[PDB]
Formats: C-alpha cells, structure tokens, sequence
C-alpha cells in the first residue's frame, strides 16, 4: 500500500528514483515491472547487458527507471525488485505514476 | 490457485506446472527470495537450493531434493508466456 505516489506531466520525461538505495557489488538483478500488463520493461543483471523493452525507458545508475515523453498509457503502477548475488531480496518498492493533463 | 504440497524430510518433491508451450524463461521463488531461474537458457540455482533441484525445461516444473524442514514455506513461480502466477505451499512432512 506504500505506493510512493509520483506526479508526472504529459509530454515530459520522468525519473523513478529508489530512496535510500546504494549501488553495491552484491547487486545482481534490478527489475522494473509494470503491474497491469505484468511484464518487465527494464532489467539489470549483473554483467549481462541492460535489457529494455522500449527506448522509451532507460536505466540510470542506482536502478533508476526513466520514462521518456510520458503518455496516457505510461500511467500505471510500477514496481521494482532488486536481488543480490544470492537470490535474496535487497528491497522492494512501488511507484504510483500519476500523469496530469495540465 | 495455490496448491498444498506435502513432503517428507530427507525426501524430495516436485512442483508440477500444468503447461503446454516450452516457456524458455522462468523464475521460482521461496517467498521474497529466488530459488531457481531460467534466463535466455542459463540455469541458475541459488543459495541452499544449489545442486538440490531440477527444473523441467519444458513444463517449467520444479523438483527439489533432500527436504530440510527449513524448506516448508510459500513458493511461487513466474513466466512471460504466462497466464497469471502459480503459488505452491510446501509442507515439509515429518519423516
């Protein structure tokens, strides 16, 4: 329920940052899922090449997901799953991307 | 939805996934943490579950060996060639 409500503006880009997160070496699988459709859009696996569904997205150091030129569909519930080199969950956070038709 | 799987210490179980198409990308979880995964075809068991399991490369079914009672938990699997998650609950029986 801790949906860190985020506010975006139609047409502009937005950054989904993970709070008190710090990039380490124990990190391995950084996952960004778009609830509704239920399929990852971005994923950083240790050293295996950053995966991105659409160039509309971009992974930024410290697992930050970037959503270029927001759209009407780009309004969803985004979740981030970060795992360490042992298959353990390092942290889990949810973002409520609410784009305003200003 | 969730299926209750009963097992026995030192024994082994098998999580049967009612599939058809060879999902070549799957991930098994023991709650928040991972168990075994399949990425672009590169198997990988984590922590304790190393050498301890076998994943069916067709029906995405999972098989754990040598139960340790510390395995009695909530298991769940995911896959893109999906149709909403499968959640199994293992009950490490007594003997």
């Amino acid at each position: 329920t801790n949906a860190l409500e985020t506010w975006g503006a139609l047409g502009q880009d937005i950054n989904l940052d993970i709070p008190s997160f710090q990039m380490s070496d124990d990190i391995d699988d950084i996952k960004w899922e778009k609830t509704s459709d239920k399929k990852k859009i971005a994923q950083f696996r240790k050293e295996k090449e950053t995966f991105k569904e659409k160039d509309t997205y971009e992974l930024l150091k410290n697992g930050a997901l970037k959503i270029k030129h927001l759209k009407t569909d780009d309004q969803d519930i985004y979740k981030v799953s970060i795992y360490d080199t042992k298959g353990k969950n390092v942290l889990e956070k949810i973002f409520d991307l609410k784009i305003q038709e200003r | 939805s969730s299926q209750q799987i009963y097992g026995v210490k030192y024994g082994n179980v098998t999580f049967h996934v009612p599939s058809n198409q060879p999902l070549k990308e799957v991930l098994w979880k023991k709650q928040k943490d991972k168990v075994a995964e399949l990425e672009n075809s590169e198997f990988r068991a984590f922590s304790s579950f190393k050498n301890r399991v076998y994943l069916d490369t067709k029906s995405g079914s999972l098989t754990i060996y040598n139960l340790t009672s510390s395995d009695e938990d909530e298991y769940e699997m995911e896959s893109p060639n999906i149709t909403d998650s499968m959640k199994f609950f293992l009950y490490v029986g007594e003997s």
